[PDB]
């Protein structure tokens, strides 16, 4: 029963850097180096170095040159993750270590610990009710309404519609950074019901204890 | 740095058919190479090590081959579970180097996007703002251009996108795309467009508004 436990995710400032861990486990934790990847949305997977418990330190890749400089404890069986700049870091780091003794490829993997980078304080967020132009109902049998989000910080929050009664024609889109995560969400009925039918969508920051219930109604 | 090239960033697929992804090494990586799979919010997993030898709990239905510059994973038959993402990586010399990634997605019927817009809200453009959104969903292909025109002229900048992957119920495609300006720009214009381009129609998808026009 390999295992490796990853450290909870953490929200640095654009500036100073923090130590992640993983904490081995099911294994003698000096016989096997320790490594970790990076996975950034738009760049891939990147390896970044590996670590001897036993002892051979480390070798870094050269794109994480300084920004990288890996570190382990034996004694506890946890290894650590550094990250010093950060700011171009945000991403999740993965633990990894390989199988066999001769392939290189990673076997076991860790959970995962994703970092963000912002200087932006926790912030409720502003939900805004998106309705078809001058009420109506559309133009044909189906009426689109929607909630705008944005503002917020950190992730997540959670939306639904009138409670979760209506969860059918829903399309809930993940939240895109701008200083205050903003996100949307649409709904689609059919259009004699509504307003006919009232439409609320429901909007939770946790961090911030915040709720917001904002009904959807015809406009001009 | 020796470079894993996965051509695909995406492959169409079917329950119960074959598939097979390819890679592509810059150089002669003998037989140092392995294939992972990962599905959203995990960790990836290992399927092939060495090449072509499947790890331990690794389904018959994969397989990989290759030994050289080019690699390739094939599953003999798809099944629901294997619709992620599959990464190539080297471990013959330093730096390890990951492949790009290939995402295995179901194909269907074309469908055509629905796409609705939005004006900036009253509540929003008393705090001085001023976003616009356009909704387009339930698409297939994946396949979509967007583009926002304001008075005519194609608009760039404060343009944010947001997309969901394929629906795992009807196997379709949805996106968001919020034009957000600040209240004193957007008063300052008069026609605001979103533009959708999907091989579904010769025509480009239009909806538009006319700022204080019903």
């Amino acid at each position: 029963a390999v295992h490796l436990q990853g450290t909870e995710l953490v929200k640095p400032g654009a500036s100073a850097g923090v130590k992640l861990s993983c904490k081995a486990s099911g294994y003698t934790f000096t016989n096997y180096d320790m490594n970790w990847v990076r996975q950034r949305p738009e760049q891939g997977l990147e390896w970044i170095g590996w670590i001897f418990p036993g002892d051979g330190s480390t070798r870094y890749n050269e794109k994480f040159k300084g920004k990288a400089t890996l570190t382990t404890d034996k004694s506890s069986s946890t290894a650590y993750q550094l990250n010093r700049l950060t700011s171009e870091d945000s991403a999740v780091y993965f633990c990894a270590r390989r199988g066999f003794h001769g392939s290189y490829s990673f076997a076991y993997w860790g959970q995962g610990t994703l970092v963000t980078v912002s200087g932006a304080k926790t912030t409720a967020p502003s939900v805004y009710p998106l309705a078809p132009a001058a009420g109506a109902a559309g133009a044909g049998s189906s009426v689109t309404l929607g909630c705008l989000v944005k503002g917020y910080f950190p992730e997540p929050v959670t939306l639904t519609w009138n409670s979760g009664s209506l969860s059918s024609g829903v399309h809930t889109f993940p939240a895109v950074l701008a200083d205050l995560y903003t996100l949307s969400s649409s709904v689609t009925v059919t259009s004699s019901t509504w307003p006919a039918e009232s439409i609320t969508c429901n909007v939770a920051h946790p961090a911030s204890s915040t709720k917001v219930d904002k009904k959807i109604e015809p406009r001009g | 740095d020796i470079v894993m090239t996965q051509s695909h960033k995406f492959m169409s697929t079917s329950v119960g058919d074959r598939v097979s992804i390819t890679c592509k090494a810059s150089q002669d990586v003998n037989t140092a190479l392995a294939w992972y799979q990962q599905i959203p919010g995990q960790s990836p997993k290992l399927l092939i090590y060495s090449a072509s030898n499947r790890y331990t709990g690794v389904p018959d239905r994969f397989t990989a081959s290759g030994s050289g510059t080019d690699f390739t994973f094939t599953i003999s038959s798809v099944q629901a579970e294997d619709l992620a993402l599959y990464y190539c990586q080297q471990h013959y010399t330093t730096p390890w180097t990951f492949g790009g990634g290939t995402k295995l997605e179901i194909k269907r019927a074309d469908a055509a996007p629905t796409v609705s817009i939005f004006p900036p809200s009253s509540e929003q453009l008393t705090s001085g703002g001023a976003s616009v959104v356009c909704f387009l969903n339930n698409f297939y292909p994946k396949d979509i251009n967007v583009k926002w025109a304001i008075d005519g002229a194609e608009r760039a900048g404060g343009v944010l996108n947001s997309f969901t992957g394929q629906d795992s119920k009807d196997s379709t495609y949805s996106m968001s795309s919020t034009l957000t300006l600040t209240k004193d720009e957007y008063e300052r214009h008069a026609s605001y467009t979103c533009e959708a381009t999907h091989k579904t129609s010769t025509a480009p998808i239009v909806k538009s508004f006319n700022r204080g026009a019903a």
